[PDB]
């Protein structure tokens, strides 16, 4: 299978990037520091759960968009895309191989960070039951890898459209700024400026249009704690959906964007 | 036959790009493609490579359809400007391309000793010059056992020695049954290694054939110069009896232009009287034939001191 | 720093730092806090140790001086006897009338502190175990009922 | 000290009721009989420069309507005007203009005093150290002072060791302390007005006293000073525009205990409320914190909840929503940050105040709840103003 | 005489990149610098342009020092692979360079008509191809009235017709009095246009002279290709006994590798026995002379299949 | 003079930049919004918030302008061409500095006159005497801060050899001179539990030009003119260092 050949090239290409290594080391040391702060303040479990969720939300889209902002537009202007099209390959094989390689890099970074944090929690806090810790941290790695794959597909969509790498970097910066900061500030301004009198039924349903809030709604299901620890995500308690609908919505956010990236890459010539 | 393009009239919508191109490539030929106006050469490139589907006619590469795996494992393509992956090394890029083409990995060693990259197989591609990247592109082009090479400017940035050695390797490959298509804008330099030339203008194919049949079809003046001639005053007028204009630029650098129909009597006149030093029999080269065939398709010479 | 050790004499218009009341109007020992800028002055020792237990003033380089009642009369203390408050003997629970909080009478010797614990039934203690809860309990048991 | 009957005693009615006519008199005077003297406008009882002007030692005296002027100023001799002994009982002074440099109305043990509606405008001289007290109450029980008007004195309505009396409608202007209470168990003051006073209402070492409806307009230093008071009730007060003189605090809680602070209104001050570290666990719910530069000062790391029975306070800088439509916000309000605690601990951080790193730190506190220290937050804050009648 | 290098020896530290170079360019002459082993071409190139200083030697460009402000106003330079400011137009860049060079702005549009960039003069050069960027880099090089031009690969990416017109423009500028130095790694294409050659080995200067002097100094063979004069096998035997090679090709083609020292007698018999109607006699060209002159200083030939 | 001949080209090339136009439009929009929020709720809070916004964004604009001034011209191949012209290395750097400084002055003039016009239109009874003086000092200090970071970009561009490393060094310069210095000063304040010398902190506040801008716009044992002299010294020393780096490259 040529998909594994493209993925084997992409793994060794992406593991030699130094910005990725620096940001993954920063993520690991920040997760260790947040775990040590939670252990020192320990019951402070929802505070450190929300802090780890916010750290992963701020850092893992950055890792995915730094990996895949030049996957298609960097091959086309590098002259190797036409060469690969003359090789016995399709376009779905190239896209699937790049997605598999970058997803393996994302899963490796997630596993390193949330293994270091779990080891720090296990060594620091005495008498901690492993039945909650293993379940919560496994949910953390699975949802973090899903969020990274969401932004990988976003980067593939934004890279298959442009014809220059600088515009791809600008669109990646705009995508990172829009989904992380701008959407929550827009929702907060809509809630504050209307005092909760602007469509009270439809407003909790707008949280499903941002994957970075579905991630925190997944990871704040077990330990709500206090109502001030979420801000706008206190609107998520009014959602009548069960817990698996958020997982299905994250999978749909992967799939729809991957199909759109395949359509754009197929049309592009 | 290797390439059997028949009746292709490829269009980009409301305008006609290619118009009734009938090109038959044999086995062991180093036929070259020339042309600068219009996208006639590039559309033919993508038609042979299978990147473009013909709107009319049929393209047959190596007997089969040009988008099959069995003809894409037997085809070598060297593009114009390939940057490659700057973080990978020389061995890893060639191993990746050999795994993609399904070739053997041991050849990855031999090809790296075949062009120039035995010493620099461990350094990254970001520390490579233009000629080194051309060597790497040739090395991935010769992967496996290709039966049709489609090189696009193979000697841009290369050595004056490696150019000669690349053409020697191309002659070795054409002596074993492979067929090469050379595209280049440097017409002096490829005219000593091709077997056929195809000139394209305004989408149409103006002339095809060998370099002797092109000179037979195109009546052009032969530009013979007898440098170091013994006598020049009667050499100004002894060639003009049969219509060969005798124009000189130095003490003895006279470029007599003939009519290509009286070559025996001019050589008899040159050899019976007067002793020469180094006669340059300047036949009409590929540049002059290209100029004539662009003029025949409709063109005007630029003014003095222009372009 | 040698500029944080001199005790400033009490004037007739000196105001307490917390209550703001005229200091030289009430009996009992007073309190002074000299850091390297100007002096804070208090009308009672129990209103000072209340100021000292706050987290803002704890990390300061202020020297605390308290009036010595073993060489002075309770009705009118004199500024000549101003001992260091960190090395002092505080007897609490006495029925003597203070100024603002508990009647923390300060001494520098064993015998007079043992006496004022004796014929008033109070307890003698040091500087470092002065706490907020003990101050509130002493104020409730002295000014309640 | 001549007797009060030395002046011409024309007698209107036969229940020991006399009527002093208009005109000026001189010297000190003393009442020793149960008399019911009622003066006329123009009866000036101006003494020379010294002595108690009207010394009352008699039960059931209903002196009413004098124009006492220029009594003494010797405070250690207590040179008052209406010095009233414990031997006198049921004093009922009413409606007399008063001007002098000493004590206004001094009572030192009389039960059931009824000082009602007097103007005790003092002298504008002296450095306010020796201006004297208008309405000094020493060791009093059962008194009731109503509708008085004290102006330009020292720490005027001064209550010292009194078990049970009522304060109502007293307008106090240009004094040091508005109402000063020291050791006053089971007390009550209702609807007092305090303008341009140096610290306003000072409550020091009292217990079980009720502070209801009193206003405080344009004070300085402190609006209401609370010192060592226990089991009290602070309900319905209105503190407005406390300027610097301290930096200006509407409420200053120091070494206090289990009181009830509800339905107040602290506005336009540099500090809405300053809670000391030793005073914790007070019932604080329903107040209005509008217009202040900083609302709560609590320099500690112990958590404090400021909402009882599910209802909290109104905060002007609160940014929240009420989707359930119950009147109470849907997110908790944190009045303080960690950078505020760093500024309160280390003042040199005042230099690093407008830095971008400060805003980065505040955003880090908002995004990462682990680094947030426990504070003075209240769950369910109000969305509208709870007190409107206090705004009038 | 422009460029009067009189014994420079440039050393980048302990090793000497350039060692004892004695070049003397004439007035109205065309020189071609060739060489790839050491960095002797680039260091002498920077020495002429004034971007470097000789450690031990003298350079005289146009009579004066190479870094004079009056010398640099009459000097043209076309560098390698230059891309201009991509957000500026084709006319604003030329106006900027004319203001920097102290030329007249009224020349500028004339140059935009001379190099063929008249239609694309109001578009940004980020939309330019390689050929039009080379035309813009030539148009800035002909600014003012230059007396010495230094072009490095001037015909890369250009059309063959544009290449021929560029060489015609070079000869027209040479006739007025300017002196041109072209650097190229492709030797067929400039061989008919240079008046003098200069081959540089690893820090040394091998041979300077015209092509006739280089062919006289180097005992290089002459290559004759004929298509059926009388017979291949009948003409195979005649060159063999006289000391020349005769290649046994397939059919109806005679290849003669002769010594060009006794050919004055030899071609008379070829005239007398048959027709010259399909023949081409090639003197040893620039590639063969380059191969010989870099074989003379080391650099042994490669294998059967290499480079 | 060739300085103006290079400055006109630098003006055109900087005004035809997409990233600069986008960041300047966002800066003007944020300044208008901050002026609107200050007018709806007076003078010194709006001045402080605009100073924080300028301290955030004006190093970013000045580093976006000139991170590829020397290394980008070297990679494009026109740096070798310009040295063969009758030109000097000082004149190239001076012309680039003049052009980029004019671009930054135009940017602050647009994005600050918009805020001043919004303040004058929305809030009335605020007159013009204090507003003109405060805003004139504000834009002059903003231009000086932009020129400081312009000279920093000219220092960092001449040292590197590749354009990608210049972006990383510009990001490190932006991070170190805005966030890192004040954070480690605050950490030195906290960890020394209050016995730090109070005469030393306002004089190590002079080692970062961003807090010199805040001390100018927030009006401190220093007088009111030594801040301006320190800002001019921060321009001049970095410009001399950039010239010394440029004169020794290649
Ligand atoms: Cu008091
Ligand atoms: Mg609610
Ligand atoms: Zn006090």
């Amino acid at each position: 299978n040529q998909v594994w050949n493209i993925a084997r090239k992409e793994l060794s290409d992406g593991l030699r990037n130094r910005w990725l290594l620096a940001i993954s080391l920063l993520f690991a040391v920040l997760a260790v520091g947040i775990a040590w702060l939670g252990a020192a303040a320990s019951t402070s479990i929802p505070a450190t759960i929300a802090s780890l969720a916010s750290l992963a939300t701020f850092l893992m889209p950055l890792i995915a968009l730094l990996l895949a902002y030049d996957a298609i537009v960097g091959e086309d202007e590098g002259g190797t895309l036409m060469l690969l099209l003359t090789y016995p390959l399709g376009r779905g094989q190239i896209l699937l191989g790049k997605f598999v390689g970058h997803g393996l890099i994302l899963a490796l970074a997630v596993l390193i960070g949330f293994g270091c944090a779990a080891l720090a929690i296990a060594l620091l806090v005495e008498g901690v039951e492993l039945g909650m810790l293993f379940w919560a941290f496994g949910r953390f790695m699975i949802s973090s890898t899903l969020l990274g794959w969401v932004f990988l597909a976003f980067a593939y969509v934004l890279s298959g459209k442009v014809n220059e790498k600088s515009s791809a970097a600008g669109l990646a910066l705009g995508v990172w700024f829009l989904f992380v900061l701008v959407f929550d500030l827009v929702l907060l301004a809509l809630l504050v400026l209307s005092e909760g009198k602007f469509n009270p039924e439809l407003l909790p349903w707008l949280l499903l249009l941002n994957p970075t809030d579905i991630y925190r709604l997944i990871n704040l299901s077990g330990f709500e704690g206090s109502g001030s620890a979420m801000g706008v995500l206190s609107l998520g308690a009014d959602l009548p959906v069960p817990a698996a609908v958020l997982w299905l919505c994250l999978l749909a956010w992967i799939g729809v964007s991957l199909l759109l990236a395949y359509a754009i890459f197929r049309r592009r010539l | 036959n290797a390439v059997e393009i028949q009746g292709v009239s490829q269009r980009y919508g409301s305008m006609t790009v290619l118009h009734d191109l009938n090109l038959n490539l044999g086995e062991g030929e180093v036929l070259g493609l020339f042309g600068h106006n219009g996208a006639g050469k590039t559309t033919s490139m993508k038609l042979i490579l299978g990147l473009l589907s013909p709107s009319e006619g049929q393209v047959k590469v190596l007997g089969r359809a040009p988008n099959d795996p069995q003809v894409r494992r037997q085809l070598g393509y060297l593009p114009e400007n390939v940057t490659f992956y700057p973080q990978l090394s020389g061995r890893e890029t060639l191993r990746h391309f050999a795994r993609l083409k399904g070739a053997a990995l041991t050849q990855v060693d031999e090809l790296l000793e075949q062009v120039g990259l035995a010493h620099a197989a461990d350094r990254r591609v970001k520390t490579y010059s233009k000629g080194m990247r051309q060597r790497l592109g040739l090395a991935q082009a010769l992967l496996g056992e290709p039966r049709l090479l489609l090189l696009d400017e193979p000697t841009v940035g290369l050595d004056p020695i490696a150019t000669q050695d690349l053409y020697l390797l191309i002659d070795r490959l054409r002596q074993r049954g492979t067929s090469i298509i050379l595209c280049s804008h440097v017409l002096p330099g490829v005219e000593a290694h091709i077997n056929r030339a195809a000139i394209l203008a305004k989408g149409c194919l103006q002339a095809v054939g060998s370099l002797s049949q092109l000179r037979a079809e195109a009546g052009l003046p032969v530009r013979i110069r007898a440098s170091g001639i013994s006598e020049r005053d009667s050499w100004l007028q002894r060639w003009t009896d049969a219509g060969h204009s005798a124009r000189g630029l130095s003490e003895s650098s006279i470029e007599v232009v003939a009519v290509n129909g009286h070559k025996l009597v001019l050589l008899r006149q040159l050899l019976g009287e007067g002793e020469p030093e180094d006669i340059e029999i300047h036949q009409p080269s590929l540049e002059d034939l290209y100029r004539y065939y662009m003029e025949r398709a409709g063109d005007v010479r630029a003014q003095e001191g222009r372009l | 720093v040698q500029q944080s050790l001199e005790p400033v004499a009490f004037h007739d218009s000196d105001e307490c730092h917390v209550c703001g009341m005229i200091i030289t109007d009430f009996p009992g020992p007073k309190g002074q806090a000299v850091e390297k800028r100007g002096v804070k002055k208090f009308c009672s020792t129990a209103e000072m140790l209340g100021w000292w237990l706050q987290p803002e003033n704890r990390l300061l380089d202020a020297k605390l001086y308290v009036h010595d009642m073993g060489r002075s009369v309770w009705e009118k203390p004199d500024d000549g006897h101003l001992i260091d408050a960190t090395s002092a003997y505080y007897v609490v629970g006495t029925s003597l009338k203070g100024a603002m909080g508990a009647s923390l009478a300060s001494f520098a010797e064993e015998q007079d502190a043992k006496a004022l614990a004796g014929m008033h039934g109070g307890r003698v203690l040091r500087f470092e175990e002065i706490d907020q809860a003990l101050l509130q309990e002493a104020a409730s048991m002295q000014h309640g009922g | 000290a001549p007797q009060s009957i030395t002046t011409l005693p024309l007698q209107p009615d036969g229940e020991n009721r006399w009527r002093l006519p208009a005109g000026e008199y001189q010297g000190q005077f003393t009442i020793e009989q149960p008399m019911q003297l009622r003066c006329e406008p123009g009866a000036v009882i101006q003494s020379q420069g010294q002595g108690s002007s009207l010394l009352i030692s008699a039960p059931d005296v209903l002196v009413e309507g004098c124009t006492l002027y220029e009594w003494g100023s010797d405070l250690t001799a207590m040179d008052s005007a209406v010095f009233i002994l414990p031997a006198a009982e049921r004093a009922q002074i009413s409606n007399n203009r008063m001007r002098g440099p000493g004590f206004g109305v001094f009572v030192d043990g009389t039960r059931d005093v009824q000082v009602i509606g007097n103007e005790i405008d003092g002298d504008a001289g002296v450095r306010s150290q020796d201006r004297g007290n208008g309405i000094h109450l020493f060791a009093v029980s059962g008194a009731r002072v109503l509708h008085n008007h004290v102006r330009n004195a020292r720490d005027g309505i001064y209550i010292d060791t009194s078990n049970g009396n009522h304060l109502e409608g007293n307008v106090i202007e240009d004094v040091r302390y508005g109402v000063h209470y020291m050791f006053a168990n089971e007390n009550s003051l209702i609807d007092n007005v305090t303008r341009r006073t140096r610290t306003g209402y000072a409550l020091m070492q009292s217990r079980k006293l009720t502070v209801t409806g009193n206003r405080s307009e344009q004070d300085q230093n402190y609006g209401i000073l609370m010192n060592y008071i226990t089991y009290s009730t602070i309900t319905g007060n209105f503190v407005s525009d406390v300027q610097r003189g301290g930096e200006g605090k509407a409420l200053f809680i120091y070494n206090s205990l289990f009181n009830t602070i509800e339905n107040n209104h602290f506005e336009k001050s540099s500090l809405g409320i300053h809670l000391t570290a030793g005073s914790e666990d007070n019932r604080i719910s329903g107040n209005a914190f509008v217009g202040n530069q900083q609302q709560v000062k609590y320099v500690a790391s112990r958590t404090q909840e400021w909402s009882v029975d599910g209802r909290g306070n109104y905060w002007s800088d609160y940014l929240g929503w009420d989707r359930n439509n119950d009147g109470l916000g849907d997110i908790a309000y944190e009045p303080n940050d960690n950078v505020d605690r760093l500024l309160w601990l280390y003042p040199q951080v005042r230099l690093l105040m407008n830095s971008p790193s400060i805003e980065v730190l505040r955003w880090v506190q908002r995004a990462f709840p682990v680094i947030k220290s426990p504070g003075v937050q209240d769950s369910h804050p109000l969305m509208k103003l709870p007190t409107e009648k206090l705004l009038t």
